[PDB]
């Protein structure tokens, strides 16, 4: 696995009605690193062979 | 021999130094450094010795 | 390395002190720091 | 708690669940901390 989770941060920034209108006012101005969709990136090594 | 090598210089644990951004500084920290050529172990073998 | 503020001519990083401090080299860095898995050098 | 998208695309394309909860840990001591403030720890 890597050091930190991963580098995607889908930069994403708030929520609300309509459509999710949005603008979650406790925002996160564009803070947002998701859980950068997925698995978290990584190799592998046979550490046994 | 310290008192018989023309150049010997001790150096404290902080100033010593193996492996750069490759070990941790003073403890089980996360990899600290850039990289570099050792200093410490004062090699005891080959041709320089 | 000491990625650190201010770099001068004829002195360059700035560890710091009372007014403002400088390294040198018999000693400079070699295995130190950013360790913040993250310090992203930014600007200055 | 339903998020968003730089292509604001205003919809919400990615929600995660929040869940607070209560951490043990028997068995750590942080070695180098520097709470909701912090990381990288």
């Amino acid at each position: 696995f890597p050091l930190g989770g991963s580098a995607a941060t889908d930069t994403y920034s708030g929520i609300k009605a309509n459509g999710q209108t949005w603008t979650a006012d406790d925002n996160y101005a564009d803070r947002g690193a998701e859980i950068e969709s997925g698995n978290i990136f990584a190799m592998e090594i046979n550490l046994a062979a | 021999n310290t008192t018989t090598y023309k150049e010997y210089q001790n150096v404290t644990l902080p100033f010593q130094h193996n492996n750069s951004g490759f070990v941790g500084y003073m403890g089980p920290t996360m990899r600290e450094g850039q990289a570099y050529p050792a200093n410490y172990p004062y090699p005891l073998i080959g041709q320089t010795a | 390395p000491f990625i650190g503020t201010n770099i001068n001519k004829d002195n360059g990083i700035q560890i710091g002190t009372d007014t403002t401090n400088q390294p040198i080299y018999a000693d400079k860095t070699y295995q130190p720091e950013p360790t913040q898995w993250n310090s992203e050098v930014g600007a200055a | 708690q339903f998020f968003a998208l730089p292509s604001t695309p205003n919809e919400p394309k990615a929600v995660l669940y929040a869940e607070n909860v209560s951490i043990e840990a028997p068995d750590t001591h942080l070695v180098y901390k520097p709470s909701a403030d912090l990381l990288t720890q």
